């Protein structure tokens, strides 16, 4: 009765950051030792939780968020951060209580392309908000009528993700673990 | 059509404050990326700051903690508040519409920001009388600070043969300039030639006749 | 940060030829480059974005090329208005940076300079300072030597030179050399001469006046 | 599990620069945020700052902002605490503590690095006997010891009969004298009937000065 | 910055008895999303680095014995030891990690409450080898006493001494739960030769009257 963390971390293909996947985790036991003993990850930053002691606590619900960004943009996956990814694609709350895990995936997500991110938006995303709109972004006063042109921009932009790029430009698969305890039956326990 | 007009540049003491403005037309300022780019005299282009469509602001290291970028939707204007100004900040500041924090598809005409402990001085105009075919004459605009100085001949009527040299700083810290025109040798005496010199930083207007 | 190196520093070409400008980067930027044209006395104008795509209203003569760390801007069929400073800007890694630029000059036929000399005005002499101005008008190429000789004595350390841009009509340069002296120093000499050495002159030309 | 190993003890003059290190090993290192805790002699725990080695996310306490510099080198799993100009008031023991997150208790601690900032120079100790007498004998038990005085820096190791005599031995903590030097005394309780049969020798070792003294304490 | 205050500064309870240490915070330490107070308890043995015992005010570190237990909520927290053992003698700190900067408590010194024991007082005149160097040191020893609180006064020919003595106290002994104190009187040789009687006076709870040890030079 183990939690399906493998289906998230070891997924064959990840979602674009503007359309980040979220996996609800409940009514299961999780051996986090696999996650926190690994050497594949390049960054594993936790806020308000201790991953090395995650095997001795029960949460009510755990959310796993999956997406792909650039190496330069990994720092934007953190509370109180600003930038195109944080403002327009994926935003963490200031009181975030969870772990942010990222690793280089230049071998899996770079071709000698399809991952996208939102480039234009009127206002910043609220924390844990998902926006998949493809409506033509109206940069002027004239309505766009859903066609690209002057003062009418497509809101999404495609990453490069080519094997010859620098490390900061290479794709990085990111999994964000969200933990909530609250006052409720805690049905997500460790191997305790 | 897109328009970008800037204002607010001028002479300012080191450590002082200055606010530049950039009125924009042809697009919505609040829905676009906006950036300020400055070019030092004789140098290249340097990115200063950017404001996102959502409102996030970013600044360069050389201006972080001192400059502040902002927008006024009601006035359709972009601002750059420059505080704790330094002599190294002296540059021509451009207003550029930014496409997705990548490149600048539209630029403003630019405004000059001069930071110096020197004080504003009006220019003195002297004639360059023609010698005794084709003859040449001009005016000398010397000992003014700061830039710029606009020179015209016969209130804009004379444009052919106009050569206004770029200002050169002198050892005294004051700029000097010469503007000359070539004219037929038979029109010296029948046609009066007057150079119009205007120095906006000192509110000086000089109309100097020249004659042999 | 990231440094963009632009080769050459300057380049002079005749109308109707091909311009090849090169931009090199310290790190890989993967086609995230833009090219700008800045005529004198004006703001930069966007030419090419994405290192290959042309901006709106840009004629077909302009064409970008390259990727990674090496980029090339090619402009063919040069017109009398296509000569200015060109910059490359990368937008892959923050902060965004520019290049030092590449001056572009229109090559034409050699024209000998017209040399004039102007004594200081009587109005200026009342202020206690005398300025002597020597004019080199409508000459190509830009390189020229101007020497101030006072009573056949070479004068150094009190002259400044200013050069205009190329004329839009004749593609010619103009130079001014100004000699600054005090009024007392000005009255101690009789002959003020200006000698000009230029390619269009078989021998140096000297213009002089007596106080 | 992660263990932290720190650099050795440091003795510096005022005004010099110091850089101590804290290197960790074991799996799950890329989780642990490394902080620095200062403990002045005979005082409590003071939290100086914290850094995450992965991206050098450094946060300082307001009391230590600008006084020290905290850096890291994730290629060797090592964190650093640096002073630009040491003061005499920086003499303290410095621990590095690790926790698998920020806003998380620190579960792994280093062994501690002792730093002494003084104008004094290295000097060997002087050892004198504390002879037994009727003024130091009672209940059939006699008291004797050695006086280790005027040495710099710490530590000095004192042994009785080459480590054989340990029962009843009291080695007092060193006291910093007004001259900038340290003084110490070690005493032992022995039966009053062994003052003639047994010979008691105190072994004083001051490795920084490479001084070794074996002083015999006899009744006078 | 959050302020952590502990009561008491020092505590003595017997072997097997219950030890209670309080810790009051100036601000609530309760995370809203994870409803656990971000409070930790640490133990620091003499000469040892601090050891984490309890986190989230009730959860114990792996290997921490059952005798340790934490409680409290809001701004008041308590650390309790059920059966005190000689190995538990250390200094205990409460630390909050709710927000940066981290702040510790002042610490609580925990010792073993044993029976009252009067000190054994011995005095040592300066050795002749030290006298040749020009300085005389007189050492007074207070051996195997409890409680730690004791007073030592140096009187030379019935004249009280000031500014020329220093004290050192050993840690609580691991088996008899006693303390030892040494007081050293340091004088110049010339000033030492000008007096005859050197007395060490001791005041302690286990002594009915102050004990004086003196010698004649
Ligand atoms: C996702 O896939 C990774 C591999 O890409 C899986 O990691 C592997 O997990 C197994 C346990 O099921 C590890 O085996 C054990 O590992 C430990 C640590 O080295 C060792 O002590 C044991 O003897 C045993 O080999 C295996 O090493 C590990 N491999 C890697 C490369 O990390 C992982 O389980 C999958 N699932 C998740 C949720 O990550």
């Amino acid at each position: 009765n183990l939690c399906p963390f493998g289906e998230v971390f070891n997924a064959t293909r990840f979602a674009s950051v503007y359309a980040w996947n979220r996996k609800r985790i409940s009514n299961c036991v999780a051996d986090y030792s696999v996650l926190y003993n690994s050497a594949s990850f390049s960054t594993f930053k936790c806020y308000g939780v201790s991953p090395t002691k995650l095997n001795d606590l029960c949460f009510t619900n755990v959310y796993a968020d999956s997406f792909v960004i650039r190496g330069d943009e990994v720092r934007q996956i953190a509370p109180g951060q600003t930038g195109k990814i944080a403002d327009y694609n994926y935003k963490l709350p200031d009181d975030f209580t969870g772990c942010v895990i990222a690793w280089n995936s230049n071998n899996l997500d770079s071709k000698v392309y399809n991952y996208l991110y939102r480039l234009f938006r009127k206002s910043n995303l609220k924390p844990f908000e998902r926006d998949i709109s493809t409506e033509i972004y109206q940069a002027g006063s004239t309505p766009c009528n859903g066609v690209e042109g002057f003062n009418c921009y497509f809101p999404l932009q495609s990453y490069g993700f080519q094997p010859t790029n620098g490390v900061g430009y290479q794709p990085y698969r990111v999994v964000v673990l969200s933990f909530e305890l609250l006052h409720a039956p805690a049905t997500v326990c460790g191997p305790k | 059509q897109v328009q970008l007009v800037e204002s607010g540049g001028g002479l300012i003491q080191p450590g002082g404050s200055l606010r530049l403005s950039c009125a924009a037309s042809g697009f919505t300022v609040s829905s676009n990326y906006m950036s300020w780019v400055r070019q030092a005299p004789g140098k290249g282009l340097e990115w200063v700051s950017v404001i996102y469509s959502g409102g996030s602001t970013f600044y360069a290291d050389s201006v972080k903690g001192r400059f502040t970028i902002s927008r006024d939707n009601s006035k359709s204007t972009l601002y750059l508040q420059m505080n704790s100004l330094r002599v190294e900040d002296t540059a021509v500041y451009y207003c550029a519409r930014d496409f997705g924090d990548f490149y600048f598809d539209y630029w403003g005409q630019g405004t000059l920001v001069t930071v110096s402990s020197a004080s504003t001085k009006g220019p003195s105009v002297f004639p360059l009388a023609p010698s005794s075919g084709t003859a040449a004459l001009g005016c000398l605009v010397k000992d003014y600070f700061p830039e710029p100085v606009t020179v015209s001949w016969n209130s804009g009527a004379l444009t052919s043969g106009v050569h206004t040299f770029p200002a050169v700083l002198q050892s005294s810290g004051l700029y000097s300039l010469s503007s000359v025109v070539t004219v037929p040798s038979s029109s010296l005496g029948t046609q009066t030639y007057i150079c119009n010199v205007n120095h906006k930083p000192s509110n000086t207007k000089v109309d100097k006749k020249v004659e042999p | 940060e990231i440094v963009l190196t632009q080769s050459p520093g300057t380049l002079s070409l005749s109308p109707g030829e091909r311009a090849t400008l090169s931009c090199r980067a310290s790190q890989s930027v993967s086609s995230y480059l833009a090219w700008y044209q800045q005529k004198p006395g004006q703001a930069p104008r966007l030419l090419i974005y994405g290192a290959s795509s042309r901006a709106t209203g840009i004629p077909d003569r302009f064409s970008g090329s390259g990727s990674g760390t090496d980029f090339t801007l090619t402009i063919s069929r040069l017109e009398p208005e296509d000569f200015a400073v060109y910059y490359c800007q990368q937008y892959g890694s923050s902060p965004r940076t520019f290049g030092q630029g590449t001056k572009l000059e229109i090559k034409r036929t050699v024209a000998a300079p017209s040399v004039f000399i102007f004594p200081p005005s009587d109005e200026q002499l009342k202020s206690g300072t005398a300025s002597v101005v020597c004019l080199l008008n409508n000459f190509y190429p830009r390189e020229a030597k101007v020497q101030w000789k006072v009573d056949n004595a070479l004068q150094s350390g009190n002259s400044q030179e200013s050069v205009t841009e190329q004329d839009s009509k004749d593609s010619t340069y103009s130079l001014s050399s100004t000699l600054t002296l005090s009024k007392a120093d000005y009255e101690k000499h009789k002959v003020y001469a200006c000698e000009v050495t230029h390619q269009g002159l078989s021998s140096p030309v000297t213009k002089s006046f007596n106080r | 599990e992660v263990q932290l190993v720190q650099s050795g003890a440091e003795v510096k003059k005022p005004g010099e620069s110091l850089k101590i290190s804290c290197k960790g090993s074991g799996y799950s290192l890329i989780m642990y945020w490394i902080g620095w805790v200062r403990q002045m002699p005979g005082k409590g725990l003071e939290w100086m700052g914290i850094i995450y080695p992965g991206d050098s996310d450094t946060r300082y306490s307001p009391s230590f902002q600008g006084q020290v510099t905290i850096s890291a080198d994730k290629s060797i799993s090592t964190a650093y605490l640096q002073w630009s100009s040491l003061k005499a008031s920086d003499t303290a023991m410095y621990y590095c503590a690790g926790g698998s997150g920020i806003f998380t208790p620190m579960d792994v601690w280093g062994q501690g690095t002792a730093v002494a900032v003084s104008s004094a120079s290295t000097k060997g100790p002087s050892v004198f006997p504390l002879a037994p007498s009727s003024k130091s004998t009672s209940g059939g038990t006699a008291a004797l010891g050695c006086l280790v005085k005027d040495y710099f820096p710490e530590p000095v190791t004192v042994s009785w009969n080459s480590g054989a005599l340990t029962s009843g031995v009291h080695t007092f903590p060193a006291v910093l004298q007004s001259s900038g030097l340290y003084s110490l005394s070690s005493v032992v309780t022995v039966p009053s009937s062994s003052l003639g049969t047994q010979t008691y020798i105190c072994n004083v070792n001051h490795k920084p000065s490479n001084t070794k003294v074996d002083k015999k304490v006899e009744p006078k």
